RNA sequence: CCCCACUAUGCUUAGCCCUAAACCUCAACAGUUAAAUCAACAAAACUGCUCGCCAGAACACUACGAGCCACAGCUUAAAACUCAAA
């Protein structure tokens, strides 16, 4: 009335802060391009950006945690961790589709390594 | 700082370590044992276990230095010492038999005594309380007056009135003047002691 | 909370995994040890994460799991310990033992155990004042003429201060083709890097890059810096030095050579003299360098 | 009145300060308070009453020795209540607030400055 | 309020006046220390017996009447109106 009367779960990657990237956390993407003397770092980063967007859009609400984008030679391993909510047939169809799409996208032998988990693996709570 | 807080300053005193264990007190024994555990900083370029080392002259040389040119500062210091030595030898050769016993020829003794003769024990501290600045007498610490003597000597030797007289020659003359309680630096000490006696009624503001 | 069944199962999985890892590495599972577990896990799963606890580990479940559950009374209800009803049976039993030893004696580098690890040993929470009382009793026991059982009993409650900084590495003494003994060492100051060889016997000749030291170092300050090590331990004119310095400037090179000569001279002096040099700052690398 | 039970359980301001200063000096002139206080020869610089008359601060000149200063402080703090009682008993003031003995810090500066000006060289007849 | 001066008065004699936080804020006598000692505080809790006094607050140490060496005095001492408190 009168004026005077008036007067969250987190996974391992989410839980740990960025200053543990080389102490506790790791690197999701692993490529030689960024090393000293190696070239094409920006190209690899652009590929990583698109690849993460396309995985998260091709597996909506399925990925339990972030991908791991490994590259050896011309190979491109997406080691992803997903849930057990979708039917296995849909997972197989999406794996085939995304593998072929990315292999013709980058002209390189892309591959997927889906790892299903029952639910989000919470590390702690913030 | 690139040293961690654990690092301690080194002790360069050479005869301290040769002290017999029998002479060591329990406290001194304890601290000697304690230093074993501590980390010690690297000794800086400068002080050394040399028997000719003089911290006062080193500080004077550092205070004369300009732009980090330490070689030139030490050159000026040694030239001043040599000039004082030669002037005293010249005065000694021309003195009477009885007058040669009271003529000091050691440049280090002259330097130390000349600086000691210029040390002020009282100074002033500008303090504005009532809207007007008030200079109040305050007793000077030993380090403060040791610094002030050196600063006054160097500033007096840096005056532009001394045209083309090289720094070693001016500094030797000023040192020999202050050795005999003469010259403008002794007068600057006296004018501070007088101007602090003229305001002994302002000590109540402290 | 981890039930005892859970820990039992984890022990089982650790044992089967131990035999599996032994099979994978080709070593004999019978003699396969925990150090072998650590090394094999490091090899199979490389990780340069600085935190050693963030790296892969396969430890025995006993060390990992903080599960504790101690029963203080049996099915009949009678407590096992005669000091149970005090609530601090372990602490008061220890105090009783200490007091009994003190009575017996009356008839006749390291640190004290800190409060938290005393609680860990007793497996009982205790306050500050009772810890102080226990430490006072231990000190009193030390003051008396402690016999054998007494001082190993006290040693149970004294940890080791492993921070002895007198750990300068004495360079091994080498021998040249002429049979002369010498020692080599390195040093660094700013961008200057020096390597010095000090001979056990000599006439005080220092050769810097094959040049006499008074010719290589015109400035007296550098020569005093080269003096400082030998003069500090009263052996001027008793050794020969052959040093090579590169990079940096006059003062940085002089400091690097001083450090190198001190570290090489540590070989021919006593341990007490090594410690005196360390306390004088003659054996420490100067970490001060230009800042961005 | 069962004392057993009780024991167990501004121009005006300047005039009052002057009166209290005179009274306290007269009290310290004799062993009326105690012989230990009398032997100390305590001297007062001033008396200041707080603006709300909640405390009386008596500033006593300090000496150079520190042990004597500590002893003087102890005796004065132990004697303050007795001096308050004497002041009201003599009817110097009807009500005296609690007396707090404060060390006069200013006088030491002048003392040190005097001990230095004694030995100073000022120059030739100037 | 502080300083100076000075009265009634404080003193004696002979009469009055009859009031005080005139209070140990405990009525006088006799008795007990056993019971749950005992609202609280004050000052440990009670018993027998007797006199005096009290029955919501305020109006009210008041009005009127009466008595008094008192005459702006003292003792005794109400009612009306009002309130849900005191
Ligand atoms: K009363
Ligand atoms: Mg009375
Ligand atoms: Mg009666
Ligand atoms: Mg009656
Ligand atoms: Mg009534
Ligand atoms: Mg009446």
């Amino acid at each position: 009335r009168e004026l005077p009367c008036a007067w969250k779960p987190v996974t391992y990657e989410e839980a740990h802060a960025p200053h543990y990237i080389a102490h506790r956390k790791g690197w999701l993407s692993l490529h030689t391009g960024n090393l000293d003397g190696e070239d094409h770092a920006a190209e690899r980063t652009v590929e990583d950006v698109f690849l993460r967007k396309f995985m998260w859009g091709t597996f909506p609400g399925c990925l339990a945690d972030q991908l791991v984008l490994k590259r050896r030679g011309n190979q491109l391993e997406i080691c992803a961790v997903v849930l057990r909510q979708l039917s296995p047939h849909k997972y197989y169809f999406l794996v085939g589709y995304s593998e072929t799409l990315l292999s013709y996208f980058y002209k390189c032998p892309v591959r997927l390594h889906l790892q299903t988990v029952p639910s989000k693996v919470v590390y702690k709570y913030l | 700082s690139r040293y961690s807080p654990e690092f301690k300053d080194p002790l360069i005193d050479k005869e301290y370590y040769r002290k017999p264990v029998e002479e060591l007190t329990e406290e001194e024994k304890y601290v000697r044992e304690l230093k074993k555990t501590q980390l010690i900083k690297a000794a800086p370029a400068g002080k050394t276990s040399s028997v000719f080392e003089d911290p006062v002259i080193s500080k004077f040389t550092n205070m004369m230095m300009i732009g980090g040119n330490k070689v030139l500062a030490r050159s000026l210091m040694i030239q001043t010492l040599e000039a004082v030595k030669r002037k005293q030898f010249e005065k000694y050769h021309a003195a009477s038999a009885e007058e040669q016993a009271t003529i000091e020829r050691n440049p280090y003794t002259i330097f130390h005594q000349a600086l000691k003769n210029c040390e002020p024990m009282i100074g002033l501290v500008p303090i504005l309380k009532g809207g007007r600045f008030y200079q109040v007498p305050v007793p000077l610490p030993d380090r403060r007056r040791r610094f002030l003597a050196m600063k006054w000597m160097i500033t007096e030797c840096r005056d532009k009135k001394h045209q083309r007289t090289l720094m070693p020659e001016k500094l030797s003359h000023k040192l020999l003047e202050a050795f005999h309680n003469q010259g403008p630096v002794i007068k600057r000490k006296h004018d501070l002691h007088k101007m602090a006696e003229a305001n002994r009624a302002l000590a109540h503001y402290r | 909370t981890y039930t005892e069944d859970f820990i039992k199962k984890q022990i089982e999985e650790f044992n089967i995994g131990k035999r599996h890892l032994a099979n994978m590495m080709g070593e004999d599972p019978e003699t396969f040890t925990q150090e072998d577990i650590d090394r094999a896990i490091a090899y199979l799963f490389p990780s340069g994460l600085f935190e050693k606890r963030a790296r892969p580990v396969m430890k025995h479940p006993e060390q990992i799991f903080p599960r504790q559950r101690a029963i203080q009374w049996g099915e009949d209800g009678r407590p096992f310990h005669y000091l149970f009803y005090t609530g601090k049976q372990s602490y008061y039993s220890l105090m009783h033992d200490v007091y009994g030893m003190l009575l017996n004696l009356e008839k006749h580098g390291s640190r004290w155990l800190i409060k938290e690890e005393l609680e860990e040993m007793l497996v009982e929470k205790l306050s500050d004042l009772d810890y102080m009382q226990f430490i006072r009793l231990l000190e009193k026991l030390l003051t008396s003429q402690c016999g054998a059982a007494e001082e190993e009993f006290v040693q149970r409650f004294r940890r080791s201060v492993t921070l002895e900084s007198k750990k300068q590495l004495i360079e091994p003494v080498q021998y040249d083709e002429q049979g002369m003994a010498f020692s080599k060492s390195e040093g660094k100051r700013k961008t200057a890097k020096a390597e010095a060889i000090v001979y056990k016997h000599g006439s005080g000749r220092i050769k810097v890059n094959g040049i006499d030291y008074q010719l290589y170092f015109p400035i007296t300050q550098d020569r005093e810096q080269l003096m400082f090590p030998f003069h500090f331990v009263d052996r001027l004119g008793k050794h020969d030095v052959t040093c090579t310095v590169s990079g940096g400037g006059r003062s940085a090179q002089a400091g690097a050579i001083r450090l190198a000569m001190a570290k090489a001279l540590c070989s021919f002096v006593t341990e007490d003299e090594v410690e005196w040099m360390r306390q004088a700052g003659l054996l420490t690398t100067d970490p001060r360098v230009r800042e961005r | 009145k069962n004392w057993l039970k009780k024991f167990a359980s501004h121009a005006r301001l300047r005039a009052l300060n002057g009166l209290l200063y005179k009274a306290l000096t007269d009290l310290l002139c004799t062993p009326e308070v105690s012989q230990e206080l009398y032997d100390l020869n305590v001297e007062l610089s001033k008396v200041s009453l707080t603006p709300d008359f909640s405390a009386c601060r008596a500033y006593w000149k300090t000496t150079l020795s520190a042990e004597q200063n500590a002893h003087m402080e102890a005796v004065l703090q132990r004697s303050a209540a007795h001096m308050r009682h004497l002041l009201m008993s003599q009817q110097t003031l009807r009500n005296v607030p609690p007396i707090v003995f404060v060390q006069d810090k200013g006088n030491a500066a002048l003392a040190e400055l005097d001990q230095l000006l004694a030995v100073a060289d000022f120059g030739p007849r100037d």
